[PDB]
């Protein structure tokens, strides 16, 4: 029982990497400059001391993580992206020519606004991300360029054009693209002549299955759900900060400066107590949520190396590894 | 709120496009102003976002004004560890602040304030150099960095790229290949926590010491240390 | 508390190394104020100052939204024994606002 | 039934207000959808033209708990046409009618022993001049002793008369005619205040709202606010004293001609009770798409 | 005391779910490029890995990957295929490897360092073409 | 745990479902185990398989 | 429905023939057809 029909179904599979390595302040974030506070933070000391370097630690865990899957990716001899790539292949949605369109069309999609990366204080003068000081944080702008990551990209594309023929991670033999998805659909063990008694019909349901996904990309493809849960986490984890200064936690008032101008000093010492224990403990789960989050980013990343090591550079020979059925 | 002397440094118009502080008779804090057409409800005046923070305000003449907040410098300072080099680094924002008005404690120019305008914003302690180093340890974030090299001060840098090893992809059925022709054993060590140290500790000498009074009280909560 | 014992706020150091410490403590500091709502007319306190203080059963309140409060001749016609105030302040009568 | 997804009947925020964020909100709020308590106002009995008895309910002798407010429909059923109450035979259009109200912390039985009269000050409101004023006094009732009054013989129940001919007319409004359609039966003492206010005489339907807290009675319209959209904005503070815990609606008669007899909207009254919904605020600010959590 | 020992007690269970996924992937690392020789691409040694070494140590395991790294790559002409023109089927395709002309004309070279050296058998398949290949009939591999 | 006052979830598919996922499972590894592909179905007798 | 607690709830129009192997079910109608698309899982 062997089907007379075959068509190239689209798996979208989307796994989170790296968390927006947002940092915070035992000085500006939980003090506030007030004179006060200032002269009651020091005493505490060690415990914001020590979750900072923690989270600076963690955070130079995932720069560590993000470099090692960089070296990974980095393919030693690579191709330039050329006009008219794969001949009747009319992949024009996947192509670099600074950014590439079904990237760009999915920073659009996905629910995403600017991290103001290099006029983000003019766009706070001119009109969330800009509560970056109103709640106090502080994330760093990415390890990497936007034409950084567009080489990786493209280096990657270029290399794994030529690198699904032949075994062997060190020299590059680059294929034209149709000749090696032919080698591949040999690889997955359809014979040639079939498919070379008909290369416009396979080119033109290949096209359609490489322009089904644009056109899917909606509330049905789920891989698109959970790029925006993602998201959607990481705007709770800053939301974790941003409620919890209101979240008084038997505290009086979230504005601590209003705090200060209220409160006598044999209240007010036990008032800031109060508010120096709620700000401390939420910091520590916080902290203890993306150190969980980290380890698993590593993992996750880790999978994501292997899967575009196994999958997308070459023949993959475990059971539906990385897509439904045979990819 | 009480009333006080007014003059003219008490407007909107007074301190627009300025990082200022705001006392709206009780939603008081730090703020920023910047001219808005009529958004919301005229009648209320007090919007706030989804996190409880005022977004705009609708001003006696009738302009609104958007509320975005007397956000700070983006924060960072960056040292070179234990080579004597370290300097400031503002976040995406052009250098209108300097040396002069600020409070904290203290800052130590060390040396000789200047602007140093970048890719990620406005460095002070810097000097611009076009040097392009791709295994530097010290990132300045999006692609910028600093060289270690061998009483001054300290120069400025970007995180190179390694270009790969370009070969021209050939619609003919001739092609040209890149090969390695020197070869090396690089060696890539790892370690992995298999085995934590097996640590125990009992209740009565960790939690008690012995004490009789001690070992009374504690069988009051008895089971937990079980 | 110059700018690099700021860094060594926590253990000590030695010399020449490689090393990424991007924690930092600065902000930019404000510059201006302002005081208004729109604007405002004085509450009459004189209704407490007058009238017959009544019993403790029968206690008489007032409230006071949208003017002006000012401490200054309201305290001055005053002959405070003791006050005392649960999770607020006496010396917050006339600089924080709600 | 009275649907908050379709915007009917939400109290606008007291000092805070959000654009085009949804989120969850506590407060005082009524149940979907409800029967509510029915009333419809109905004019007196005529004879041609002459001032005659009186066409009203035993709903001056019916009361529901204040739970923590009422809100009020005004128009729901007008620009339409209907029977005439009085007048099955007659089929007339249907016209927006404001209703009175009074308020206090206990209910008794009358001088016949039917129940429903409220001992020390009493909150009575009363709209006038063809409804543009919106009179009011926490203040002491007093019944008195003559034929059909509350405190006299022959004492069935209460209303108010209207005079439309000599009210409703170009200008004039009859020396407050509904106040003293009111005080026709009552006396003031013991009084505190007198409140007006100015309101405009249409033919769109409305929401009102009342309610009263420690900071005093508040009094909720959309008509100085929002018409094309509609939400109980908060326009006036009353200086109450004590905490009520009954209300009740003033029945309303009008000295009606016998051949023109044109009816009057059943007006809708809804309890309000601790609850939350969620509020899907646009940019405009306007409550349009809110729902219940219970 | 107690509720820092529950703390305790709470981050010991931390680093034992922690360290038992790390005992799980060791050992699953000591059997797959230590015992055999597999094929991931930097799965347990950064780079072309060649060999594996494990040794103990009082809170773990530390294991020493020596695996080829490339350097001084250079431009050659190679080939994909080489079919003759009369008899297509006929076909070879380097095993684990690639072609080269040098004329000392095609010959094999393997998939990672110039070590070029003329076609054998003994390293390649046989198997159909495609519409893309080269023809030759002047010199040809027995 | 209503009595504790909650609810565990029930399976939301039944066990002589999984059962015939498994028996076909049993199938399957017979016909997909002697030569690399996941189309077709290839039972050998088991013995033989 | 008879012997209930808490606030509210509400039911359309028509405690229909509804003893299926999950328990019993209100709203629904008897029909059994094939699903091998299922997304919502009764
Ligand atoms: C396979 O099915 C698709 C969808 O109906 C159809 O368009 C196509 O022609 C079919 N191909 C063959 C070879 O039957
Ligand atoms: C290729 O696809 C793009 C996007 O769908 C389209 O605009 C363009 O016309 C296509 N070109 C050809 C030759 O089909
Ligand atoms: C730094 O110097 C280079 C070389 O002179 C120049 O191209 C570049 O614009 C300079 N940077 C800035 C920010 O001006
Ligand atoms: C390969 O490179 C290393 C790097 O220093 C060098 O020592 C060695 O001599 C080189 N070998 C050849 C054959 O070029
Ligand atoms: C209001 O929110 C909707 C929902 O995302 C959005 O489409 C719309 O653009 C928003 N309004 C404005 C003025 O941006
Ligand atoms: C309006 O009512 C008041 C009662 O508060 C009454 O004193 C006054 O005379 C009335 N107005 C006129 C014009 O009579
Ligand atoms: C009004 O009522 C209060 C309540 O008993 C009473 O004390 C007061 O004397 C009354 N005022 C009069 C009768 O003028
Ligand atoms: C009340 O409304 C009438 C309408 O004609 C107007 O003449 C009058 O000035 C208004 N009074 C106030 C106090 O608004
Ligand atoms: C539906 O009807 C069939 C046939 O009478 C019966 O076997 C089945 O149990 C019914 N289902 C339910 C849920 O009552």
């Amino acid at each position: 029982s062997i089907p007379t029909n075959f068509s190239f179904g689209v798996t979208q599979e989307y796994i989170q990497t790296t968390i927006q390595k947002v940092t915070v302040d035992c000085k500006q974030y939980v003090c506030n400059g007030f004179q006060k506070c200032e002269q009651l933070l020091r005493e505490y000391g060690q415990f914001c001391s020590k979750i900072n370097q923690a989270l600076h630690g963690a955070n130079l865990r995932q720069d560590d993580s993000v470099r090692n899957l960089f070296a990974s990716v980095k393919s030693s001899q690579s191709s330039p992206i050329i006009p008219g790539f794969g001949g009747d292949f009319n992949l024009t949605l996947l192509e670099p020519v600074a950014r590439s369109a079904i990237e760009d069309l999915l920073f659009d999609k996905v629910t995403i606004a600017d991290p103001g990366y290099m006029q983000g204080y003019d766009d706070c003068m001119q009109q969330l991300i800009c509560a970056q000081y109103v709640a106090g944080y502080k994330v760093l702008p990415p390890l990497m360029d936007v034409n950084m990551e567009a080489a990786y990209t493209s280096s990657l594309l270029g290399s794994i054009a030529g690198v699904g023929w032949t075994a062997g991670l060190s020299s590059f033999a680059a294929i034209p693209f149709a000749q090696s998805i032919f080698y591949r659909l040999n690889g997955v063990g359809i014979t040639q002549q079939v498919l070379s008694e008909n290369q416009k019909l396979i080119a033109n349901k290949f096209n359609q299955a490489l322009g089904a996904m644009q056109t899917g990309f909606t509330t049905t493809n789920e891989a698109f759900q959970k790029v925006q849960d993602a998201v959607n986490n990481n705007a709770q984890a800053l939301s974790k900060l941003a409620s919890e200064l209101s979240n008084t936690f038997g505290a009086i008032s979230a504005s601590i400066g209003d705090i200060i101008q209220r409160l006598d000093p044999p209240e007010q010492d036990a008032q800031i107590d109060r508010l120096i224990n709620g700000r401390l403990t939420t910091l520590n789960a916080f902290v203890a949520q993306q150190l969980v989050r980290s380890e698993s980013a590593a993992l996750s990343a880790q999978l994501a190396k292997d899967k575009v090591n196994e999958c997308v550079k070459a023949q993959s020979k475990r059971s539906g590894f990385c897509g439904q059925g045979t990819h | 709120c009480p009333k006080l002397e007014f003059a003219n440094d008490t407007k909107i118009a007074s301190q627009l496009g300025n990082c200022v502080e705001y006392s709206l008779y009780g939603v008081s804090g730090r703020g920023v102003f910047q001219n808005c057409t009529a958004v919301g409800v005229r009648q209320q005046r007090f919007v706030y976002d989804a996190y409880q923070n005022l977004v705009g305000y609708y001003s006696d003449d009738g302009n609104y004004y958007c509320l975005r907040a007397c956000v700070s410098v983006p924060v960072s300072v960056i040292y070179d560890k234990e080579t004597k080099t370290h300097a400031t680094l503002f976040g995406s924002v052009a250098c209108e602040h300097i040396s002069s008005t600020m409070s904290q404690y203290s800052r130590s120019t060390r040396s000789m304030y200047g602007p140093l305008q970048t890719p990620v914003g406005c460095v002070l302690g810097l000097v611009n150099s076009s040097l392009f180093v791709e295994d530097c340890k010290l990132p300045l974030g999006q692609s910028l960095c600093a060289l270690p090299d061998t009483p001054g001060e300290m120069r400025l840098a970007s995180i190179a790229f390694n270009h790969p090893i370009q070969v021209d992809q050939l619609n003919s059925s001739y092609f040209k290949l890149s090969i390695p022709t020197n070869f090396s054993f690089g060696v890539t060590q790892e370690y992995i926590q298999t085995t934590i140290q097996k640590v125990t500790v009992d209740c009565k000498q960790y939690v008690c010491n012995g004490f009789q009074k001690c070992e009374q009280l504690l069988r009051e909560y008895g089971q937990f240390c079980s | 508390f110059n700018d690099l014992s700021q860094l060594h706020c926590s253990y000590e150091s030695f010399d020449v190394e490689s090393g990424v410490y991007s924690v930092s403590s600065f902000e930019a500091k404000p510059s201006g104020s302002v005081v208004e709502q729109a604007e405002g007319v004085e509450c009459d306190f004189s209704p407490l100052l007058s009238g017959t203080p009544p019993q403790v059963y029968n206690f008489k309140r007032l409230v006071f939204t949208n003017c002006n409060y000012n401490l200054t001749k309201l305290l001055s016609l005053f002959s405070v024994n003791d006050f005392t105030c649960s999770q607020i302040s006496p010396a917050a009568i006339a600089s924080n606002c709600y | 039934p009275i649907d908050v997804s379709k915007a009917d009947g939400i109290i606008y925020p007291q000092g805070r207000t959000y654009s085009n964020i949804t989120i969850t909100y506590q407060g005082l709020f009524p149940y979907q959808g409800d029967h509510g308590d029915m009333y419809v106002y109905s004019a007196g009995h005529a004879t041609g033209t002459t001032p005659q008895k009186l066409f009203v309910a035993n709903y001056s002798q019916d009361v529901k708990q204040f739970a923590n407010g009422f809100v009020v429909r005004i128009g729901a059923a007008a620009n339409s046409t209907g029977t005439v109450i009085i007048s099955p035979s007659t089929s007339a259009t249907i016209r927006k009618i404001y209703p009175a109200f009074m308020l206090g912390s206990s209910v008794g039985n009358f001088s016949d022993g039917k129940m429903g009269r409220f001992f020390n000050h009493t909150l009575v409101l009363l709209p006038d001049g063809c409804g543009t004023l919106l009179r009011a006094f926490y203040c002491i009732l007093e019944p008195r002793s003559g034929n059909h009054c509350p405190a006299g013989n022959s004492y069935t129940s209460f209303a108010t008369y209207h005079t439309p001919a000599t009210d409703c007319s170009d200008g004039n409004y009859n020396r407050n005619a509904s106040l003293n359609s009111f005080k026709e039966y009552f006396n003031l003492r013991n009084c505190t205040f007198m409140y007006t206010y100015n309101i405009t005489e249409d033919e769109i339907l409305e929401w009102f709202g009342i309610t009263q807290t420690a900071q005093g009675v508040h009094l909720f319209s959309s008509r100085y606010v929002d018409l094309y959209g509609g939400n109980m904005f908060q326009f006036a503070t009353l200086p109450v004293y004590d905490t009520i815990k009954y209300y009740s609606i003033i029945p309303h008669s009008i000295r009606s001609i016998q051949s023109d007899r044109k009816a009057w909207a059943a007006f809708y009254v809804y309890k309000l009770q601790p609850l939350t919904f969620l509020l899907d605020f646009s940019v405009d600010g306007y409550i349009r798409r809110a729902i219940d959590c219970g | 005391r107690l509720t820092t020992l529950n703390a305790f007690v709470a981050q010991q269970l931390v680093r034992s779910e922690s360290a038992a996924l790390s005992a799980q992937l060791a050992k699953d690392k000591v059997n797959e490029c230590v015992k055999a020789q597999s094929k991931r691409s930097g799965f347990c040694g950064q780079g072309t890995h060649i060999v594996s070494f494990v040794v103990n140590a009082p809170n773990g395991l530390y294991f020493m990957h020596v695996g080829y790294y490339p350097s001084n790559h250079i431009e050659v002409v190679s080939a994909y295929g080489l079919c003759d023109a009369a008899n297509p089927t006929n076909c070879i395709a380097p095993v684990n490897g690639y072609f080269i002309k040098t004329n000392n004309e095609w010959s094999y070279t393997g998939s990672s360092f110039y070590a070029p050296e003329p076609i054998t058998s003994l390293n390649t398949k046989y198997v159909a073409p495609q519409v893309t290949y080269q023809n030759i009939s002047t010199n040809l591999p027995p």
